[PDB]
């Protein structure tokens, strides 16, 4: 993955060296920091499934097309995919949180991302609305500095896809 | 009379009716957990990539050296440099060659024309040239120059031939001035094992064969072996899918 | 690699002898319709998204255990991979479709893909189901006489579903 | 590579799921735990010269056979080769101190050295016996209190130890 | 540009040799198909006004939300400048069937097509529909030789779309 | 490649003194107030390509013939390039904004730049004026006291412009 930790052994392998001031400064700084970002994974861990149906719903009010019969959207199975989708975004927001850098989205979500949906019709612009959605009610459910780095890793992979 | 009203008689004794429930009641919500359980063979992320032994070196960023490179960009792509190139054999201090590195900081040489130096270099020739046969030249040569395996014997029938009638230099620039060197790394990046991912137009066999030159993150091409620095792929490239026993 | 002709050429030299009278007119015939040879190779071209949406749509669907989490296509990268692989497998069947020959198929795309995949871990015969899925998603465009003058193709059918199958039997 | 925050995301990941309450716990646990664990970092980076001539001495004073000349550390090339190999387990050992995780030498320390020195003739069992010495060497150096507020480690040094005990295992 | 002629000076100045006889034949056959290809680019070229126009209002029909106010569609600017992006695929068609090559497409569409798409939120879909409605058209405009290599450039536009 | 610290400790070496309690002290000031400057540049990456996706619709608003065939911006690519352009500056903005110096972007691009679109027949004034657009569009996010602590951040802002500003006359 590319957390704090590993991007430093990384950097530190790659020079051939042993991990002087700065790296441990960077580490420091990640082990202060974990607190407010577990504390918002277990935030958001919490409030898992009104956040997935919410995000949905808020993909449908804006993409009303979308669920129109015969067509991507529409169907139990595809509802469920969806629901099966932002699930997995989630997850990885949250592991991205616990991780204290954005390792497991661009190891999961965004390595690939952008040839998978092209060879299947996925919009990207359905996943930006769910996570502005989980962005927007994150900000109800997370005060301070979790929503600082919550907001981040969220706007992160809100990049992504656009 | 409540019980009549709600339709008429269903024959009682369906065999269906199990698979009736499951799929009448919340078939989305089962569907969520059936999509989301775990698999039966469990695999993480870089399942394959441990499997295979070059984990680390996939993850190892690349290394790039621009002209207005100040101090410890440089030190770490000599570095990167005498690692990849020499096949992580150790390079003793007195054999590091201060002058190239001169040029290279002054940038009149740029990180490919280095490249190349080091490849015409006595520390290159001792190690994989005068203690090998050609066929073991050549792999060497593709893997730590370009970075992958040979791909056929066409190969190495064209660079034996080129060896033999223009020498070691001829030899070495056919590498380093090839256009596919050029794509890949150009002029400013290190070069490195770019065959664990598909490159386009490659073989089927050039992954396995890169596999076989790789031999593990601490493994390296020294020479100083019992058995002498041979060849490895000398039957897979000409004879690629069979195996005999003589 | 061969076509059909360098692979009659290459007969003829081991025999030490010139080509005879039935090779040539074989090697003719072949060069009289292989006009239908462009037209089924156009049609594998120019369809190749859709046949690897149909192949990997109905093998997704059949199989739900490589995307679901801990499978093999799951982390949306190899997922990524499989696609890819649709394409490099469709695109050989192409170019072996065009040579006449499986030649290209056989050497420079399926030689070491069984272990290869034995290597990484993926599930060979999965990769052969997808393989089949394939020809089966492509015959359909291969048959379409949609815009096309209508003639009769049951060769090529036939080549297409052995090269197909070859491929897939090697990955298996 | 992966530290433990990465470990328990993958196990998590094949579990197809979030992470347990209980895991979070540990994880915050963990980073509680960071000062120490930069502390022990330190000890071994700063000390590292001092560890490696004080496990090189030890060593050859053990074995005097392997500064003869035939031994397996004679000329002033193969001594480099010593020095530097101790230098190179010391850095990973201390990588996967910072870590928290063994994944680090599993991955690139260890990879192919059984092989390495199988081949190259060294006596793997002074490489294990050399990598023990460095062990009791730096737990000497984990263990100093000075310059640092006191406060009781016995899970790092035993973290330490063990990977020093991985490492010399791989090898040995 | 990348035609085949083009294609065979460029493959040849790369060894010492000249021409030999296989590229030679190459230039030979696409010279006897230009006949066809400048026959069939000159009947999709008087057809400009009514292809654009009738492509346009294909792509409004099978998407209607984006006429329907606050979509990106909706505007009489944004109508205007659709049918000059339909006049520019129907131009560099035209291009690439008198060059007998794709080098024209290559070089004007094709080549950074994602990266503006996705800066401008452009939809593939649209152009790839309007370029089907291209294609039924040239399904009656063209005949035979003519008709499949024009065929052919246009659905090699909608693969690079797509 | 230069940020304040290293600017103000390269002045003292040529000097050659001890550093001065006066510029510890504007340091000092520089790491306190640095927490904003992240929020800014936080800003500035989170709402990169909304800004430059502002910057080129403004553009080709006030300006048409980068549109028309035969405008510079023209063919599908080349307009393509004019967006990753602007989003380059724009990135190396946000360098010189976390660094607090201006050598990471001059002494990197800025030179040869000019030249380089002199040659390459771009107006550069076109691209002055791109710059100043963004900026803008910038500006609009990082005034955005929504979402975050509350405080004042005018000199912030003046660094900011000074940076979009100087990589405007720069680029002209
Ligand atoms: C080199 C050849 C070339 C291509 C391919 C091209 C596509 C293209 N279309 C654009 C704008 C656009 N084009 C459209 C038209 C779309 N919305 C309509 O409803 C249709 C469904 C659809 C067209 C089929 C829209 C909505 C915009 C957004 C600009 C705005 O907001 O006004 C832009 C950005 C600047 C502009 O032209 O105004 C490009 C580059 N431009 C070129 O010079
Ligand atoms: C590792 C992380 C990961 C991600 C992110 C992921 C996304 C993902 N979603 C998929 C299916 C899908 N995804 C969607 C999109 C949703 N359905 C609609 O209700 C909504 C409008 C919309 C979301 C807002 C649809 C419609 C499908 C079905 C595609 C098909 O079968 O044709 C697929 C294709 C695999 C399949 O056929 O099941 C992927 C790769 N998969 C992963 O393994
Ligand atoms: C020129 C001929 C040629 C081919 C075709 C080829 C295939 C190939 N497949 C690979 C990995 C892969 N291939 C697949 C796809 C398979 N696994 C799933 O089960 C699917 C059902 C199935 C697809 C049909 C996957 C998922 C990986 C990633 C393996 C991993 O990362 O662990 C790789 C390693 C490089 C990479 O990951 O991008 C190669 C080189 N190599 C060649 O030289
Ligand atoms: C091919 C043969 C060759 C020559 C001719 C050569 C000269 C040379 N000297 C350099 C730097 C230097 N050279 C010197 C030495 C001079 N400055 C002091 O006044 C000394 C009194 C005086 C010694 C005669 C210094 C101090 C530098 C450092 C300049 C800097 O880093 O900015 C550089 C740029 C970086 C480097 O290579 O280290 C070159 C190319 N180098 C070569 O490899
Ligand atoms: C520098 C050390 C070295 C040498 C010399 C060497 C020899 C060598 N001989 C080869 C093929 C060959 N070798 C021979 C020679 C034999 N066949 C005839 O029947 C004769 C009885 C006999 C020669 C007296 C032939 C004819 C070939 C061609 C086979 C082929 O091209 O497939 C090849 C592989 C293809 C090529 O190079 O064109 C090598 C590498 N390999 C090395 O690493
Ligand atoms: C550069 C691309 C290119 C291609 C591919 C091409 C193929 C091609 N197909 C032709 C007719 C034909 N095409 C076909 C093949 C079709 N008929 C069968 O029903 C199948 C549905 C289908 C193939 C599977 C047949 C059978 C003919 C008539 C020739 C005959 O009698 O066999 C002809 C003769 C004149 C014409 O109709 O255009 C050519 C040159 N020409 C080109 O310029
Ligand atoms: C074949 C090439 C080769 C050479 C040349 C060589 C020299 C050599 N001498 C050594 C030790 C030593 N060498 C000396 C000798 C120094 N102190 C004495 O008083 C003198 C002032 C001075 C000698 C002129 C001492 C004291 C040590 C022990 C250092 C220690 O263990 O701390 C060591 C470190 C390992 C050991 O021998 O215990 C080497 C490598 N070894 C080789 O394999
Ligand atoms: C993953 C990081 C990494 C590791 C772990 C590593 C170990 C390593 N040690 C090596 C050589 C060696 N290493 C040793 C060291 C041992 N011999 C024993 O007697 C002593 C206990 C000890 C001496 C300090 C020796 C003697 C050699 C042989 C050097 C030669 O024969 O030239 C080599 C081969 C280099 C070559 O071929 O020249 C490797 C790969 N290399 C790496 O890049
Ligand atoms: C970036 C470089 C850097 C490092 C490495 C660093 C270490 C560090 N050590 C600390 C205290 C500490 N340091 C240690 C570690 C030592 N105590 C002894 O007993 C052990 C022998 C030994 C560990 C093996 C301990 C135990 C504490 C107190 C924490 C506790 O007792 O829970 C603290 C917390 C503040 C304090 O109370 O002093 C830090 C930040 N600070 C830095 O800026
Ligand atoms: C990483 C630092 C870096 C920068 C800054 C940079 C600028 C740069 N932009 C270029 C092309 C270009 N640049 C532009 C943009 C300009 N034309 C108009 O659209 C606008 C007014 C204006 C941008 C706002 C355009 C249109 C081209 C295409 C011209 C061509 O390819 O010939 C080129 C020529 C080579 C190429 O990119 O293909 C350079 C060197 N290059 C770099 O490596
Ligand atoms: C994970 C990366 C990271 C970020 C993003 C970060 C931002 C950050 N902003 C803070 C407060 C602040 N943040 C700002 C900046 C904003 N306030 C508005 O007025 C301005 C419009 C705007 C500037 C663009 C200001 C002015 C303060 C108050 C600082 C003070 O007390 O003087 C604080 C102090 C603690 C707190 O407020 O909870 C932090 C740590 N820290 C981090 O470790």
């Amino acid at each position: 993955s590319r957390t704090v930790i590993t991007e430093v052994i990384a950097t530190a392998d790659s020079q051939g060296r042993f991990l002087n001031s700065t790296e441990l400064q960077a580490a420091f700084g990640r082990f202060e920091r974990a607190v407010p970002a577990i504390e918002a994974a277990r935030a958001l861990t919490k409030n898992q499934d009104a956040l997935v149906k919410g995000a949905v719903q808020a993909v449908f009010k804006k993409f009303p097309y979308v669920t129109q019969p015969g067509e991507k959207g529409y169907g139990d199975s595809n509802q469920a995919k969806c629901a099966r989708d932002i699930g997995y975004y989630l997850r990885f927001i949250t592991y991205s949180l616990v991780a204290s850098g954005t390792g497991p989205l661009d190891d999961y979500v965004i390595a690939g991302l952008r040839e998978v949906n092209r060879a299947f019709n996925l919009n990207p612009l359905w996943y930006i609305e769910a996570l502005n959605y989980i962005k927007g009610e994150t900000g109800k459910l997370l005060s301070g500095q979790s929503k600082t780095e919550a907001l981040l890793y969220i706007d992160h992979a809100i990049n992504a896809l656009s | 009379m409540a019980r009549r009203m709600a339709g008429r008689p269903v024959p009682k004794g369906n065999p269906f009716l199990d698979m009736a429930r499951e799929l009448t009641d919340n078939r989305a919500l089962t569907l969520v957990k059936e999509f989301t359980a775990p698999s039966p063979y469990q695999q993480t992320e870089t399942y394959g990539q441990e499997r295979i032994r070059a984990l680390g070196t996939i993850e190892a960023p690349r290394v790039t050296l621009r002209a207005p490179f100040t101090d410890e960009q440089f030190q770490g792509a000599l570095y990167a440099i005498y690692r990849h190139i020499f096949g992580n054999t150790y390079v003793m201090e007195s054999e590091r060659p201060t002058t190239a590195e001169s040029q290279l900081k002054d940038g009149r040489i740029t990180v490919r024309g280095f490249i190349k130096l080091l490849a015409k270099s006595e520390v290159y020739r001792s190690r994989f040239f005068q203690k090998t046969s050609q066929n073991r030249f050549i792999e060497l040569n593709h893997k730590l120059l370009l970075g992958r395996a040979p791909y056929d014997q066409a190969e190495i029938s064209a660079h034996l031939d080129l060896w033999n009638t223009q020498g070691y230099d001829a030899e070495i620039d056919s590498y380093v001035e090839s256009e596919e060197y050029l794509e890949n790394f150009g002029e400013d990046v290190i070069p490195y094992f770019r065959g664990f991912k598909y490159q386009t137009g490659q073989s089927a066999q050039g992954f396995n064969r890169l596999l076989d030159l790789y031999g593990g993150w601490a493994g390296s091409d020294t020479d100083r072996n019992q058995s002498g620095q041979v060849a490895r792929l000398t039957n897979s490239l000409v004879r690629p899918g069979q195996v005999v026993e003589p | 690699m061969n076509d059909v002709f360098t692979r009659a050429i290459a007969q003829a030299d081991l025999k030490g002898s010139f080509l005879l009278e039935s090779d040539l007119d074989k090697l003719a015939s072949f060069a009289k319709e292989g006009v239908k040879r462009l037209d089924a190779v156009a049609a594998l071209t120019n369809n190749a998204p859709a046949i690897i949406s149909d192949a990997a749509h109905k093998l997704f669907a059949e199989q739900q255990e490589l995307i679901q989490p801990g499978g093999n296509a799951y982390p949306h990268r190899r997922m990524a991979a499989c696609l890819r692989d649709m394409e490099i497998i469709l695109r050989y069947v192409s170019y072996a479709l065009l040579a006449g020959d499986a030649s290209v198929l056989d050497d420079r795309c399926l030689n070491g893909l069984r272990e290869t995949y034995n290597a990484l871990g993926t599930p060979t015969q999965s990769v052969a189901r997808a393989v089949q899925l394939m020809k089966d998603a492509a015959m359909v465009h291969l048959k379409s006489t949609a815009n096309v003058t209508v003639g009769d193709c049951s060769s090529l059918y036939s080549e297409a579903a052995t090269y197909f199958d070859k491929a897939a039997a090697s990955i298996a």
